[PDB]
RNA sequence: AAGAACCUUACCAGGUCUUGACAUCCUCUGACAAUCCUAGAGAUAGGACGUCCCCUUCGGGGGCAGAGUGACAGGUGGUGCAUGGUUGUCGUCAGCUCGUGUCGUGAGAUGUUGGGUUAAGUCCCGCAACGAGCGCAACCCUUGAUCUUAGUUGCCAGCAUUCAGUUGGGCACUCUAAGGUGACUGCCGGUGACAAACCGGAGGAAGGUGGGGAUGACGUCAAAUCAUCAUGCCCCUUAUGACCUGGGCUACACACGUGCUACAAUGGACAGAACAAAGGGCAGCGAAACCGCGAGGUUAAGCCAAUCCCACAAAUCUGUUCUCAGUUCGGAUCGCAGUCUGCAACUCGACUGCGUGAAGCUGGAAUCGCUAGUAAUCGCGGAUCAGCAUGCCGCGGUGAAUACGUUCC
C-alpha cells in the first residue's frame, strides 16, 4: 500500500517566517487537494561565535551572538495537480528555503 | 563597554534586520552584494538622504526598498532618476532588481534624519550647545515620550577633547520592549572629525494575539 | 620527506650536470638552500646563502640526505656576557 | 600598507596554498573567520548593526 | 493489550527513563538486562530500588523500563525517578507518604555553560599580583 | 547570612546508616563512588577476617573514639598567636574524627589500603595509633591552656 | 595571535621599479587577455605562436591595456598628551542626578536624611518637601513541570518481522518546535502600626529576586587601540612607497607569568564488558572492503544531511598480573626507520614504528580558585585551519568537603 509520495521541506533563520511560511504553503495544499499532513518540528541546529569585546587586547572579556537555523517537514498522499499548478506561485516569503522533492 | 549599543539589543525581540535572507550556497556573496549595495545608497547618502533601507531576496531576486524624508530627490522629475540608479544596480548585482520607494510621515522623528542633520550643522560651525537644543525642541515639535542626545570630538575648537550630551523624557535602553531607535554619524570640521549620537524612544510595543 | 622523492628546485640539477660533465667550475653561490645533496653532486664546493653573507661549503662523501642549507648556520653565536 | 596588501591578495598567487583569508570591508588580515570572511570587529560592527537572523545574544 | 500497567517517565541531568510497572515476580529489568547485571554490583542499584520499599513494602510489581542518555548513576537515576513517578501513578493515596519521602521532583540541576574567561564555568585559572 | 541549610546524605544500604556515607564522602577520591564502594566493603570483609567482631561495633566505638572534646582555634590579639579551647559541635567532631581517621590511614605505608584502613580502624578501637595520639594531642593543647578561653573571648 | 615552514610580515640582507603594486581626470591609440621558448634564485626582461570582440552612416558607446602628462596615488611613517570609533576598570557595586520649592550673605544644603525592611535609592511609614530622569528590579533568552497543535529521516510500548527499528505497522511514549498552563507572599499561622517585610507550614515540577546567561547607571584611570576602520596636524616620496629570493618574528647564560604531564598500588599493564551530550561536513565528511605492526594508503558506498559520515565515548565495572622501587612509576632527551599536508617540512610542522629511559618518590618563603551539580576529575566537539591547538570557546560523564562567624586580611 506504500507509494512515494512529495514531502516539500522549508528551512529558515527566523522562526515568524518559517512558520507564516508555513501556513502559506499548506494553505494552498488544503485548496483542491486532500489529507494534507501538518508541519512537523525539526530539531533545529544553532552555530555559536564567541569575539572578541576590544579592538587590541583584554581577551578576558568577550561575546557570544549565534545563529540558530530551523528546519520543517510538509507531506500531501494525493499529489493533486491543480494545486501543484497553485504551487508555482510564491508571493511570500522573499526569507524561505523551500525544497519539493517526491 | 561602558555603553553597548542598545541597536545591538532592540533587533529580534522588537525590530526587524536591515537586511533579511536566507543561505544558501554562498552566504558570503549575498552579503557582499549588499554590502555594496550599502556602499553606492551611502553615495545616494550625500544629499538625497535616507533613514534607511531594507533588504530582501529570494534566488535571483531583490528587495531594496527605501525610505526617505524627501522622496522625489531620488525619484526626479519622469521618474527618470530612479530608472538611472535601476540601472546603475542592475549592472553591478547582476540579477533583476526594482528598487522601492517610501516617504516617512513626521521624519524629523527618525533618529538617523535628525542625526544626520545635527552633524550638517556641526559641519555648518554653529555653535553645537544650542544645536543640541535646538534638536531637543524640534523632536519635541515631532511628539515622542523620550529623546536622548549626545556629541563628542572637540566642540567649537576649543580644549583638547571635549562630550556633552541633553536629554528629556524617558529613554529606557535596559526596558526590553522599549522599541528606541538609536543612531551615530561622523562630522568632520577643519578642526577634527565630531562624534554624534542619538537615542529616540518612540514607546514601548504591546504584543499580539490571536 | 617522504617519496618519490627528494626535490632540488631542478636549475641547480641541470647547473652540477652541466659542471660534471666538463668544465669542471668550483665555488658558486645558491639561494636555494631547501635542495637535498645528490651523488652527482658531489664534491662540489658551494656558497650559500644564509642571507647576511655566503659561506662555502664542501662536499663530503658523506653528506646527501642532509639538506644542502642545513650546513650553514644563518644564527650568530652566542651572544653573552661573562664568559667563564 | 593595506591597500597594497589587497592587491596582493585580489591577484592570483603563484601557488593556491597562499590564498589567506580576509574581509572586503576593510583589510586587516588575519583573526578572520574562513566560513563567514568577516573580520572579528566587521562582524562586531555589523551585528551591532544586525546583518543576519538571529538571536544574539547569549542564548542557551 | 494485556493486563493494565502505570508508567512513569523519570528524567535526569539528560538522562531521561521509561518505566513500566506490570505486575508479577518484581524482578526488574533494564535495557533487556537485570539491574543485577547492568550495572554491576552496584549497592546503589538498591538505592534505585528504595522508593518501592519505602512505601509499605511490598507488591512487589515487574519492572520493564527502557532509559536513554546520561551516565550509568544517571541514568540509573532516572530509573528511581521513573518508578518513583509510576508509583505516584498507581494510586493517589500514596502521595502523602510520598511528601514525606520527597523522591520525586526530579530537580533539573546539570553541570553550567563555560563561562567566557573561566575554565569550569566558575574557576578561574589563575590571580596574581603584581 | 545567618546559619545555611545542610543536605542529609542519601543512606548507605550497607550497613543502613548514613555514617558509611559519611565515610563513602570523605574516603573518596577523583569523583569517584565506586572506589570508595569497593574499598568500604572490602573493609568490612577484611574487619571480618582477623579478630571476629561486628563491623558496625568496631567501628561505632572508634568513631566514639576518635572524637575529641575541646579543640583550640588560634588568634592574633597581639605579640605571638594565642589559641581558644572550645567546646566542639558534634559535626564539626565526626568531621575531624573522620579526617584525621582517613588522613592517618593514607600514611600507613601498607601494601593494601584496605588493610591499613583496618589497621587504623582498630587501633581507633584500641585506644591507640596516629589517630587517637593525634586527639590526644588536642586535648595536650586544650584543657592546659584553657585558661584564656574561660568565659572571655 | 580564532594557526609565523614560504605567504602572513611589518623587520633584516641581497637582487629590481619610479604617475608607480592600488584609485581617478586628461590626451591617446588599441580589444583586453594569454601559449611557450630563452636568461635569471625569483623578480622580471629578450623572442615567436597569438589576440585585433561587442552597439554605431562614421563623430562615437563600452570595460581594458599601453603611451605620455601634469595632477595624484601610497606610508603597519610620528602623534590614543588632537580625536571619532571600540573596549577594560572599580562593578551587576547601588548609587548618580534633575524640575519646582524652601533654607543659607555666599559657596551649598533639603529632596537622596530618619524608623522598619530588602541582594538593591527594594518597599513601607514619617519628615519642608512633592515629583521626575539614568540604574537596580521588571520586561528577553536558556533550564526544569504539564497541556494542546503537529508525527518524518526521529520514536518502538502494545502486534507480527529480522543480523539490525530493520520492515510492515503503530504516531500512544521517548523525542522534536509553535502556541498555552504554572510562582505572585498567594493560601494558612505567627511577628510587625492593622504598613512594608520576615519566619514557619501547607499547596506545588520548581518558592520567596527558582537555577544560569544576557542586561555594566552618572563617572573615575589624559586607562588601551593612529596598527581594524576613519583621520586633525607633522614628516617621506626614482622612497618611511612597490616587487622578489632567503632569513627573522621560534635567538639563549638566565629571570618571571601562564598551562600540560608526572612523581604511582584508590596505582601501572593486559583482556573482557558498559553508559553520553553537543557540534561539524560538498574545493567536504568520507563508511564498508582490502594492504601496512603502527601512521596511513588503495578503493569506494552513502550523505547538501533528526537518513549518511566525522565516531570509537573516556573515566568506570569485571577479572588476570606486578607487591612498594627512580619502580612493569613517569615520560624527558636523542638515534634510526617511516607517514600526512604542502612547489617545498634544514632553519622552524605534525604524526607513527623501533630504540634511548632526564629530572622528579608531593615541593621553602609565599600565593590562587571555588558555597552543589560549584570544587575534583575523565573524555568529546568546534571556531582557528593546506598542514600545525598542552592555548581558547563550548559539550557531556563521574561528582564532594565545609560555611561556627564578622575577631582579623
Amino acid at each position: 500500500m506504500a507509494k512515494q509520495k512529495i514531502r516539500i521541506r522549508l528551512k529558515a533563520y527566523d522562526h515568524r517566517i518559517l512558520d507564516q511560511s508555513a501556513e502559506k504553503i499548506v494553505e494552498t495544499a488544503k485548496r483542491s487537494g486532500a489529507s494534507v499532513s501538518g508541519p512537523i518540528p525539526l530539531p533545529t541546529e544553532k552555530s555559536v561565535y564567541t569575539i572578541l569585546r576590544a579592538v587590541h587586547k583584554y581577551k578576558d572579556s568577550r561575546e557570544q551572538f549565534e545563529m540558530r537555523t530551523h528546519k520543517r517537514l510538509i507531506d500531501i498522499v494525493n499529489p493533486t495537480p491543480q494545486t501543484v499548478d497553485a504551487l508555482m506561485r510564491l508571493d511570500l516569503p522573499s526569507g524561505v528555503d523551500i525544497e519539493i522533492k517526491l | 563597554g561602558q555603553k553597548v549599543n542598545p541597536v545591538g539589543l532592540r533587533i529580534g525581540v522588537i525590530r526587524d534586520w536591515e537586511s533579511k535572507w536566507y543561505a544558501g550556497k554562498d552566504y558570503a556573496d549575498f552579503l557582499h552584494e549588499d554590502l555594496k549595495i550599502r556602499e553606492y545608497i551611502s553615495k545616494r547618502l550625500s544629499d538625497a538622504s535616507v533613514s534607511k533601507v531594507e533588504i530582501e531576496r529570494a534566488a535571483n531576486r531583490v528587495n531594496i526598498t527605501i525610505h526617505t524624508a524627501k522622496p522625489g530627490m531620488v525619484i526626479g522629475k519622469g521618474g527618470s532618476e530612479v530608472e538611472a540608479l535601476r540601472k546603475a544596480l542592475n549592472s553591478l548585482t547582476g540579477k533583476r532588481v526594482h528598487i522601492n520607494i517610501l516617504e516617512i510621515k513626521r521624519a524629523d522623528l527618525d533618529a538617523q534624519l535628525v542625526a544626520d542633520n545635527i552633524a550638517r550643522q556641526l559641519e555648518n560651525r554653529v555653535s553645537f550647545r544650542r544645536a543640541q537644543k535646538q534638536q531637543i525642541q524640534r523632536t519635541m515639535r515631532a511628539g515622542a515620550q523620550g529623546v536622548k542626545t549626545m556629541v563628542s570630538g572637540r566642540l567649537g575648537g576649543a580644549d583638547i577633547a571635549r562630550s556633552e550630551y541633553y536629554s528629556e523624557g524617558t529613554v529606557p535602553l535596559h526596558t526590553l520592549r522599549a522599541d528606541i531607535d538609536y543612531a551615530t554619524s561622523e562630522a568632520d570640521t577643519t578642526y577634527g572629525k565630531l562624534g554624534v549620537k542619538v537615542w529616540i524612544y518612540r514607546g514601548e510595543v504591546l504584543p499580539t494575539k490571536k | 620527506s617522504l617519496k618519490k622523492g627528494p626535490f632540488v628546485d631542478g636549475h641547480l640539477m641541470t647547473k652540477i650536470e652541466k659542471l660534471n660533465e666538463t668544465d669542471k667550475k668550483q665555488v658558486v653561490k645558491t639561494w636555494s638552500r631547501r635542495s637535498t645533496i645528490f651523488p652527482q653532486f658531489i664534491g662540489h664546493t658551494i656558497a650559500v646563502y644564509d642571507g647576511r653573507k655566503h659561506v662555502p661549503v664542501f662536499i663530503s662523501e658523506d653528506m646527501v640526505g642532509h639538506k644542502l642549507g642545513e650546513f650553514a648556520p644563518t644564527r650568530t653565536y652566542k651572544g653573552h656576557a661573562s664568559d667563564d | 600598507a593595506k591597500k597594497s596588501m589587497i592587491a596582493k591578495q585580489q591577484r592570483t598567487p603563484k601557488f593556491k596554498v597562499q590564498e589567506y583569508t580576509r574581509c572586503e570591508r576593510c583589510g586587516r588580515p588575519h583573526s578572520v573567520i574562513r566560513k563567514f570572511k568577516l573580520c572579528r570587529i566587521c562582524f562586531r560592527e555589523l551585528a551591532y548593526k544586525g546583518q543576519i537572523p538571529g538571536v544574539k545574544k547569549a542564548s542557551w | 493489550m494485556a493486563q493494565v500497567q502505570y508508567y512513569g517517565t523519570g528524567r535526569r541531568k539528560s538522562s531521561v527513563a521509561r518505566v513500566r510497572l506490570v505486575p508479577g515476580e518484581g524482578r526488574i529489568v533494564v535495557n533487556n538486562r537485570e539491574i543485577s547485571e547492568h550495572i554491576p554490583s552496584a549497592a546503589l542499584i538498591e538505592d534505585i530500588k528504595q522508593p518501592l520499599t519505602l512505601t509499605e513494602t511490598a507488591g512487589t510489581y515487574d519492572v520493564l523500563v527502557n532509559v536513554h542518555g546520561g551516565g550509568l548513576s544517571g541514568q540509573a537515576g532516572a530509573i528511581r525517578h521513573g518508578i518513583a513517578r509510576a508509583l505516584l501513578e498507581a494510586d493517589p493515596e500514596y502521595r502523602t507518604t510520598l511528601k514525606r519521602a520527597g523522591l520525586l521532583t526530579r530537580d533539573a540541576r546539570m553541570k553550567e555553560r563555560k563561562k567566557y574567561g573561566l575554565k569550569g564555568a566558575r574557576r578561574a585559572p589563575q590571580f596574581s599580583k603584581r | 547570612k545567618g546559619p545555611v541549610a545542610k543536605r542529609d546524605v542519601l543512606p548507605d544500604p550497607i550497613y543502613n546508616s548514613k555514617l558509611v556515607s559519611r565515610l563513602i564522602n570523605k574516603m573518596m577520591i577523583d569523583g569517584k563512588k565506586g572506589k570508595s564502594q569497593t574499598i568500604l566493603y572490602k573493609s568490612f570483609d577484611i574487619i571480618k577476617e582477623r579478630t571476629g567482631n561486628d563491623a558496625m561495633e568496631v567501628f561505632e566505638q572508634a568513631l566514639k573514639n576518635i572524637m575529641p572534646v575541646l579543640e583550640v582555634k588560634a588568634r592574633r590579639v597581639g605579640g605571638a598567636n594565642y589559641q581558644v579551647p572550645v567546646e566542639v559541635r558534634p559535626e564539626r567532631r565526626t568531621t575531624l574524627g573522620l579526617r584525621w581517621l582517613v588522613n592517618y590511614a593514607r600514611l600507613r605505608g601498607e601494601k593494601t589500603m584496605e588493610e591499613r584502613l583496618a589497621n587504623e580502624i582498630l587501633d581507633a578501637a584500641n585506644n591507640t595509633g596516629a589517630a587517637v595520639k593525634k586527639r590526644e594531642d588536642t586535648h595536650k593543647m586544650a584543657e592546659a591552656n584553657k585558661a584564656f578561653a574561660h568565659y572571655r573571648w
